[PDB]
């Protein structure tokens, strides 16, 4: 009984953390095979003017790269640009790769976060895309190239290299492809992040995994209808609902559908915070359904 | 108590 | 910027894991050098009844165990009652053991689970120890044995071995010398867990981070003195603040005095007003000093 926003254990990510330092520049690597990746802007000069990336790569020397893990540097073969990140190749195989694959999340999903400074993991927290595609992270200067990560049947599945803050904690990354979520611009220029929505379809994952631990105050009797709440929740910063039949799994081991607890999240939004829900805010959205079920049953 |  | 309970990496935790299977019961045991400790109520017949610990380790036979670290098998040497743990010698070295030491941990110091299923790291958590000296986790049956840890300067302190669950939220462990934390008892019987308090120090920790990360709606405009503080907290759920000399660094960076924070406290106990602060809607206490500076600074 209970639920906790959980990290998957991070230690086959661990092994393939990096440092980079390129002039007096230095962040986090990932360490895969015979290349490292990491954010392009290790390479970058100005932090508050537009940088000119590929002039940067057309004078960068090799020699100036320093990369090491743990007490072990690594010799440079080649660089290449890939979107916002560089591909390293390094003169060295990487023999704890995990088996591993490449998936790019979208607004909603859950990954988990490897927080990593001077190329050593620090710390790890799960994480969920927000709808602007920024994640409510915790991260300091020093901290980009942090590997987010899913572990999926013993495959690591790698979906972002954090890169910068936009505000507070709004945390902006790259997937592997290099492509920055969001669109947001690897440029230190005045960018603002969009509106966010609460995910509805991740609070009723929390509702239903507040059901199944036996939380049961805040469960309305009555029903509402699906258009109606959609109705309600586009004026009231809440992602509207397509299909209730996602929500199977727990319709069959709960008794209780969808559109009681639509109901019950008006309900609860009428009185934020009055009360917790397993020690968590209700509404909160950072639970998805598989998390949950993975977490609750297995 | 649950023993777990 | 961004205040998340986080966890330290588990990778060298993570491979200290076992399953421990006696009979039809299984958990999780921490293996390190030559030993393996885990939950005694792995070698109790049922769970369900009063259990007689001493019988069941005179009756018990060593090839009825069945510990292993995946599909490596450990052969069991000998067993010892090491108070609510069994320190099973087993007959193989843990070579990926960490340097490591012992500590029990006082209320409101913070730590890390390592959540365990079958004997295979599950996730990983950060929790604080409350007042009741119990923590806000999330086992299930089968988790008995997860480590609680933390990591300073490349030494892993163990603090906690799962035992048992008497709320919802509400889960006790042991320290690995074996005494249950708050002295809960394993054994299925009718405890409860006493009240809870907030451990201001704590909360205050978190307003200041809060403070920090642009969140200032809520401060109060009034001031009250730590004495005065100290006699409202004893009556609504509060622990006194007793040493106001680690908020000297935060009160810095902020242009706010601790005494501005507790008539805030005051006001934003069982009240934030339909707000929430860095997501929060109500006090926590999840936060030490400690853990705000280091990710908040570094330092």
């Amino acid at each position: 009984a209970g639920l906790r926003k959980m990290a998957q254990p991070s230690g086959v990510v661990e092994k393939c953390i990096v440092r980079v330092c390129y002039g007096n520049m230095a962040l986090n690597g990932l360490w895969l095979g015979d290349t490292v990746m990491c954010p392009r802007h290790v390479i970058a000069s100005s932090t508050t003017s537009t940088i000119d990336y590929d002039y940067a790569l057309s004078v960068l020397r090799l020699h100036n790269f320093s990369i090491s893990s743990g007490n072990v540097f690594l010799g440079v073969v080649g660089v290449t640009m890939r979107g916002a990140l560089l591909q390293i190749k390094v003169n060295q195989n990487n023999v704890h790769t995990p088996k591993y694959t490449y998936r790019t999340v979208r607004p909603g999903e859950s990954f988990n976060i490897l927080a990593c400074y001077d190329g050593a993991a620090a710390g790890v927290y799960g994480v969920n895309m927000r709808s602007n595609y920024t994640i409510r992270g915790s991260f300091i200067n020093g901290a980009a190239g942090s590997p987010g990560y899913n572990i999926n049947n013993g495959t690591v599945e790698f979906c972002y290299l954090h890169q910068l803050e936009l505000g507070s904690g709004c945390h902006v990354g790259s997937d592997l492809d290099g492509v920055m979520y969001g669109g947001y611009e690897d440029q230190p220029t005045l960018q603002v992040e969009g509106a966010s929505s609460l995910f509805t379809e991740n609070v009723l994952a929390f509702l239903y995994a507040a059901l199944i631990n036996g939380s049961t105050w805040w469960l309305s009797s009555s029903r509402i209808a699906v258009d109606r709440f959609n109705e309600w929740a586009v004026h009231n910063g809440m992602t509207t609902v397509v299909n209730t039949d996602c929500f199977s799994i727990f319709a069959a081991k709960t008794g209780v559908d969808v559109q009681r607890l639509l109901a019950s999240i008006q309900s609860l939004h009428k009185n934020f915070g009055g009360k917790q829900i397993l020690g968590y805010t209700s509404l909160t959205d950072e639970f998805t359904t598989g998390e949950v079920i993975r977490q609750m049953y297995g | 108590g649950v023993n777990l």
